[PDB]
RNA sequence: AGGUA
């Protein structure tokens, strides 16, 4: 049987470069993939390798992981905006549109890493079965 | 259908050969001063040649 | 080309090998450097001394040389593909490429024109005409006021 | 290389530069490993009975004179007598091996594989045996993957546990009870899908019965097969990659004569692969010599097909080439021109066929070429549309239709009605005489008499004058 | 007789390209030389584009105006009006997906800017100079990055059956498949409300504007990579007889002949499991031919035999 | 050179060709601008569709003039249909949409 | 002929040597050439010799065969009016004015790489072959360009 | 989008709408920009006009990727289509069509 | 190709 999956949770160095792309003008995505990669240990590496026996199947599985981490990141940012509005933050009109006040703002990177870690724990739970 | 009706009426039938004679282009006139006939070797000559 | 080459480098020679030598290249560099220093003088590309007239004979000879080059390729292929011993050489020379290319030059070319034949003066002018266009000359993408 | 290049020719040369040329004995060594691979796959087919049964069926068909002898076998490693003797002893070995199924069996299998070692068969029959064994692999893996899908998606268990427990017999109820023995929840869940799994196991056993061998031996033999064609394909690809330079050198001679060089080398590579599939060193010749003719044939085929804008048959292309060569010969001999009479004399071909062939040998020209040697107008700007009816003729047709309709209106009811469907006047359909008669409930000479009466009535110089103008 | 208030221009989908097509052009054949009846199923085909002469099947079966609402089922050829041959389009099923040159070498490269990826990289990937990762896995390899031959080999050796990377237009199309527009739009909208950095906000604004515009266009980015190539009606690329050995033929006809030849050769090579070098070469063939057909002149010109002149292209 | 009927073209329907009777006179973009400068609309439409490229409209006009009637079918010039088909020949969708 | 001949074989010691050329008399005169629509041309016949040396050793002729007056094409012959008849139409070859082969030391002016100080460049224009360019940059450096690369 | 190069007529009708309405969003402020005649003709509302007399390939690509939908109402657009121009004699016709559009 | 405005 297969019940071994240790998540490499919580690190200050989980926010140190995730924005790295091999190429110019970094944008969203390719930080999501790094986010859910660094959230899993090499034990999870080997577990994913052994559990799924097909390259297209693992490919689709990684796409599903990307999709779910993106969805949870989106919902976490939505709830953060909601609680900021409930905490007294308003919408500041900049030349990009609405934002929140700096004292009420954090950053998207830590939200993404938290979402990736929670999804990593979810995948571990699905893999310890 | 109208052409078929007319050929049935007049008793005429389609010609086996179509006219392709060289006409003088409209707008020009004049006298035929010279006629050249070139028939390749191995092909029967005609009277004019 | 050789006589102009020696003329612009101020040599008493007016003849020599067509292919360049290292000395000629070095002389060209020295002359260009002297002009850069202001000692030399530039030469117009519009002076009739720098523009040469290829009459009918020279153009025909150049095109015939091109035909000889392609038939040379054919001959060199044949000399190894064909017999390396006695075989009659008329069977290995091809008249089609040379004649076809010569006919292409004389018949269908930028500088082979129907003689404008409505006056004796027209014929004389056409035969005396000098064209800056054609193969190896100037395209109409010009003006380019200098040459005009 | 990475040199801001946009020419496939350049980096094709880069690709061919990586592989180093071979020597004469290098080709022999590569063909030797190819022969080892093909002998391995032949032994794998040998251990498979059904392909041999199919081969014997075709041998029997040939003996019945229903198939060509040269479409089954080509040469042997020491003719109808040799083929008959080898197939007779081969049938004997096959039956003596099959009897051991339905120590000794291993010896019979070894002797069987040995007696196939003499056979050298046509590539088509060998490819058929390979495809049959491949579809055996496909069906075996399909049954295994069906069991996979059922046990995994219906019982919610990981793919890792299945491999250890199921493998070893794979066609019995032992693993069912073995997995149940641990009282696992998925073992209990398997009891609701056990019927489908058992039915699939029954189909697997039926497949084994069809093969006549246990499924484990099927896997062993097919894995030996797979490694066999893997080695063979690797060696063949090595040969093809190492011999690209010959293709490039041969094609560059044909490039000066029109057609893209890249297409020529691609076709030459196709011919090179064909030669590699057909190459042998038992002949004793050099591989380059054999591949040269194949590449030349491929290049000639490419020039015949993909270089002519209009299709010209290969034999017609060869006739054109012969005509051109003889024309050049006569031109350089007589020194004046190729006269059609001598061209007719040299060929068996009359001369009118010669001139029509000469017309065919020329390729179509673009309209984008300027008419008059670089006038800013193109050739296609002058081509008249001959498929368009002139408005003069369209107006004439309209007036004729109006006149015919008026004239038919000038006749009686039934006569005009018969005429309308007889010739298809003013409807988009035409009807035969008997078809009109059936609707007029009169199927006799009467309908044609009515038509003739209408014609005779139209003969009068009161209804024909209006139609007289149209036909002069 | 036709009423329409506006004209829409958009990305043609392979399905609607097949919708335009009446038949698949499978052969580069044109005519029977001596008999000028078009071949089947060549660039000129009555079975696909309609009959040559007015209202008669090109088999000698039906010659009348009566047989016009029913097509000839006794042979491939159909029977309609000849003007239909001026409007029916065809389609060619490309064995390998091919990139559209217009979306590539325009000064703003729509493929380049949609992938936010510089032009040299697309040129090298498409022309088979280097590999690109079409999604990775748990590797140290980014979702998108170009790799050379030895780098790709080292990645493959270091990382096993987790590494999805291809080369050329197939890889580009896979990348466009793996990219989702609406989800990225939502992500950018969330990030903009949270981010306060000037440069980050500018990047987010530019990308959100681009993606929202693309979504409003209602186009799928994968459509930029041509899977099926439409072919123009034959009448718009006419082949008309002319006296002597000369005949007027369209440069489009020769270009499509080259495209069909290279596509069929690619199909044959794939069926024969040809070595990777040869199949890459033939995909290069197909890409170059398609680029010349769409726009000959941005790829180092294409000339034909027996005629030294840049071939006319659709652009 | 003067024509009212004669040589049309294959790829387009612009009337031109023939050393016996030539085509019409090129009503280029300059003349289209000249008509647009006035309130010249119907004359421009005649220049564009009826007499230039609309084969159906051209035939209908000839029949109407012979019959003694002066009106036109706007139709669509065959050149524009050629343009649509040729744009569709690329990987580009172009369509005609109603309101 | 003397430029292209003798033609040396790529291995085989079978060389083709030129002797002379002879112009055949035209089969048709100017008048009948114009009437018949055929070119007014003279056949070109050339004397050539194939020489096979010692096989195989250092050079030196062993055997030689001579082809006399081999026909390698027909060249249009010039009329007394200074014209040529090619397809029954009397054509003229216009003399061409073109830059002479040699060296031109031209001045580059009007475009200065955003620096001013108009420059100089020397172009070696061959009668046949590849151009050579020696040009300057506003940094007082000299550069070589074979053709225009 | 606070930096969008937009046609002034649409901007003017939008600002008129927001001013007459109680909704004063956002906004909205604009600054007129000057473009060369080639650029102005190149960046028109209709891709047919831009593609006709200027860089055709790039304009067509931009329109296709943007999914533009030109609604005519321009002399050259209707010239290409082959209907009456919306100028002079034809202006009466198009004005009629304007009444037939967006209303029964 | 050349010539015309």
């Amino acid at each position: 049987m297969t019940k071994i999956t240790v998540n490499y949770t919580v690190d200050v160095k989980d926010i140190q470069p995730k924005h790295v792309r091999s190429e110019s003008n970094p944008q969203n995505q390719n930080k999501i993939r790094r986010a859910w990669v660094l959230s899993l240990s090499d034990n999870a590496m080997e577990v994913i390798q052994n559990k799924i026996k097909s390259a297209p199947a693992r490919h689709a599985y990684y796409e599903a992981i990307d999709r779910e981490v993106s969805n949870k990141w989106i919902e976490l940012m939505r709830k953060h905006t909601t609680e900021s509005l409930n905490a007294g933050a308003k919408f500041i009109m900049t030349s990009c549109g609405e934002r929140l006040e700096d004292d009420y703002c954090g950053n998207a990177d830590e939200r993404l890493i938290v979402a990736a870690q929670i999804v990593a724990e979810t995948i571990a739970a699905d893999f310890n079965r | 259908p109208e052409e078929k009706l007319l050929r049935a009426i007049f008793g005429e039938k389609a010609s086996d050969v179509k006219d392709s004679s060289l006409r003088v282009p409209n707008g020009v006139s004049g006298t035929v001063i010279d006629v050249q006939v070139f028939t390749r070797d191995g092909v029967e000559k005609d009277k004019r040649a | 080309g050789r006589m102009k080459f020696n003329r612009s480098l101020l040599r008493e020679e007016i003849e020599g090998s067509g292919i360049l030598s290292k000395d000629d290249i070095i002389d060209v560099m020295k002359k260009l450097i002297d002009i850069r220093n202001g000692k030399g003088e530039v030469d117009d590309i519009d002076h009739l001394g720098n523009r040469r007239i290829r009459s009918v004979g020279e153009m025909a000879e150049n095109q015939f040389r091109v035909g000889l080059v392609r038939v040379e390729r054919a001959v060199k292929e044949r000399l190894s593909l064909g017999d390396l011993d006695t075989l009659m050489p008329q069977d290995m020379i091809n008249a089609k490429p040379i004649s076809a290319a010569v006919k292409e030059f004389f018949g269908s070319s930028q500088l082979s024109q129907f003689m404008d034949q409505n006056n004796p003066l027209s014929e004389i002018t056409h035969k005396r005409r000098i064209s800056a266009l054609g193969p190896g000359g100037l395209t109409r993408e010009r003006a380019g006021f200098e040459v005009r | 290389e990475i040199g801001r290049t946009t020419d496939p020719v350049r980096m094709y040369m880069r690709e061919m530069g990586t592989v180093e040329l071979l020597t004469r004995e290098g080709e022999i060594d590569i063909a030797k490993r190819i022969e080892d691979g093909i002998n391995q796959v032949q032994c794998s087919v040998a251990e498979y009975p059904e392909a041999i049964t199919y081969l014997l069926e075709q041998y029997d068909r040939v003996e019945a004179e229903e198939a060509r002898l040269s479409d089954l076998i080509t040469g042997f490693v020491d003719d109808p007598e040799l083929a008959r003797e080898k197939f007779a002893e081969l049938r004997a070995q096959y039956v003596v091996t099959r009897d051991t199924i339905k120590a000794t069996a291993q010896e019979e299998i070894l002797k069987l594989s040995e007696v196939f070692k003499q056979f050298r068969l046509v590539p088509k029959q060998f490819d058929y045996l390979v495809n049959s064994m491949r579809v055996m692999m496909d069906r075996v893996r399909t049954q295994e993957r069906l069991i996979m899908k059922l046990c995994v998606e219906q019982c919610k268990m990981p793919k890792k546990n299945f491999i250890t427990l199921f493998t070893g017999n794979e066609t019995s109820d032992t693993w069912f009870n073995a997995a149940i023995a641990m009282n696992k929840p998925w073992s209990e869940k398997l009891h609701d899908v056990s019927e489908e799994v058992h039915r699939a196991l029954q189909k697997l056993q039926q497949i084994e019965e069809e093969t006549g061998l246990t499924i484990e031996q099927v896997k062993d033999i097919n894995r030996r097969m797979s490694i066999g064609e893997a080695k063979a394909r690797r060696a063949k690809k090595e040969m093809v990659e190492a011999n690209l330079r010959l293709v490039i050198s041969i094609a560059k001679k044909y490039t000066n004569r029109g057609l893209q060089f890249l297409d020529l080398i691609q076709e030459g590579n196709i011919g090179l692969m064909k030669a590699v599939d057909k190459f042998e060193y038992r002949r004793g010749y050099k591989f380059s010599t054999y591949a040269t003719w194949w590449i030349r044939q491929a290049i000639t085929r490419s020039i015949a097909d993909q270089a002519r804008t209009i299709r010209i048959p290969v034999h017609m292309i060869e006739t054109i080439n012969k005509l051109n060569r003889i024309s050049r010969q006569m031109l350089q001999e007589m020194g004046r021109e190729p006269t059609p009479e001598e061209l007719a004399e040299r060929m068996l071909m009359p001369e009118d066929k010669i001139r029509k062939v000469l017309k065919i040998a020329k390729e179509p020209i673009s309209m984008e070429t300027p008419i008059g040697d670089d006038e800013d107008s193109h050739l296609g700007d002058f081509i008249e549309d001959t498929t368009l009816e002139l408005p003069l003729d369209s107006a004439t047709t309209e007036s004729l239709r109006a006149a015919t309709h008026d004239v038919l209106a000038g006749l009686t009811a039934r006569e005009a009605k018969v005429l309308r469907m007889r010739f298809g006047i003013d409807m988009n359909t035409d009807y035969t005489l008997e078809e009109v008669g059936k609707q007029f409930d009169v199927t006799r000479e009467r309908i044609r008499q009515i038509e003739a009466k209408a014609l005779r009535k139209l003969r009068h110089p009161s209804r024909s004058e209006v139609l007289r103008s149209f036909l002069d | 007789t036709e009423e329409f208030d506006a004209i829409k221009i958009a990305l043609a989908s392979p399905d609607m390209i097949r919708s335009w097509s009446f038949g698949e052009v499978k052969k580069p054949e044109t005519i029977n030389y001596r008999t000028f009846k078009p071949e089947r199923d060549g660039l000129f085909c009555a079975r696909i584009f309609g009959p040559v002469k007015d209202y008669e099947c090109l088999c000698g079966k039906y010659k009348r105006l009566k047989h016009r609402g029913v097509i000839c089922e006794k042979c491939g050829v159909e029977v309609t009006q000849t003007k239909v041959r001026r409007e029916r389009m065809g389609h060619i099923e490309l064995a390998s997906p091919t990139a559209h040159i217009w979306f590539l070498k325009s000064l703003p490269s729509r493929i380049g800017l949609l992938l936010d990826m510089p032009l040299r990289d697309i040129e090298r990937v498409l022309y088979f100079e280097s590999y690109v990762v079409i999604e990775g896995g748990m590797t140290n390899l980014e979702r998108q990055q170009i790799l050379t031959e030895e780098q790709y080999l080292d990645a493959l050796e270091e990382f096993g059956d987790e590494f999805d990377a291809k080369m050329g237009a197939e890889a580009i199309q896979a990348l466009l498949k793996s990219m989702d527009l609406e989800q990225e739009c939502e992500q950018l909208r969330e990030e903009l409300n949270e981010t306060n950095s000037e440069t980050k906000r500018k990047k987010l604004t530019k990308r959100i504007k681009l993606l929202e515009a693309f979504v409003q266009s209602g186009n799928k980015p994968e459509w930029m990579i041509l899977t099926v190539l439409p072919v123009l009606p034959p009448d718009l690329r006419p082949l008309v007889p002319l006296d002597g050995g000369r005949f007027a033929t369209s440069d489009l006809n020769d270009l499509y002949r080259r495209v069909i030849n290279r596509n069929n050769r690619l199909k044959r090579l794939l069926d024969l499991a040809a070595p990777d070098i040869i199949v890459r070469n033939e995909k290069r063939m197909l890409q170059e031919a398609v680029d010349a057909l769409l726009d000959n002149g941005r790829r180092g010109r294409a000339i034909t035999g027996s005629n030294k002149r840049p071939l006319k292209s659709l652009a | 050179h003067a024509r009212s009927t004669g040589s049309y073209s294959l790829v387009t329907q612009q009337p031109l060709g023939g050393k016996a009777q030539f085509g019409g006179q090129r009503f280029g973009e300059m003349e289209v601008w000249a008509l647009e400068a006035y309130g010249a609309a119907y004359t421009l439409q005649e220049m564009l569709t009826v007499k230039s490229d609309d084969v159906n409209g051209r035939t209908k006009m000839y029949k109407n003039i012979v019959d003694g009637n002066h009106q036109m079918e706007p139709g669509m010039p065959e050149s524009f249909n050629v343009l649509l088909k040729e744009i569709r020949s690329l990987g580009i969708n172009i369509e005609l949409e109603d309101e | 002929f003397r430029s292209v001949f003798p033609i040396q074989s790529y291995s085989g010691n079978s060389e083709l040597q030129y002797v002379s050329y002879r112009l055949g008399e035209p089969v048709f005169d100017v008048q009948e050439c114009q009437i018949r629509g055929v070119t007014y041309s003279a056949p070109l016949r050339v004397k050539l010799r194939l020489v096979i040396y010692e096989r195989e050793a250092p050079e030196g002729t062993v055997k030689d065969i001579k082809e006399q007056e081999v026909y390698m094409g027909e060249i249009p012959l010039m009329t007394d009016n200074g014209t040529f008849v090619i397809n029954g139409t009397e054509r003229v070859i216009v003399s061409q004015l073109h830059r002479s082969p040699g060296v031109f030391f031209d001045s580059d002016k009007g475009k200065t790489h955003s620096s001013g100080k108009v420059l100089y460049n020397a172009r070696i224009i061959p009668y046949r072959g590849s151009w050579l360019d020696f040009e300057f940059d506003p940094k007082d450096n000299l550069f070589v360009r074979i053709d225009r690369r | 989008d606070f930096l969008e190069g937009e046609q002034v007529e649409y901007s003017r009708v939008k600002i008129a709408n927001r001013e007459l309405e109680a909704n004063g969003k956002v906004g909205a402020t604009y600054s007129r920009d000057l473009l060369g005649i080639t650029k102005a003709s190149l960046a028109t509302e209709s891709f047919i006009s831009a593609a006709s007399f200027q860089e055709t390939t790039r304009v067509l690509t931009e329109a296709a990727v943007a999914g533009k939908r030109d609604e005519l109402r321009g002399l050259k657009e209707n010239v290409i289509v082959g209907r009456l121009i919306p100028a002079g004699t034809g202006y009466a016709y198009h004005q009629d069509r304007m009444r037939r559009r967006a209303a029964g």
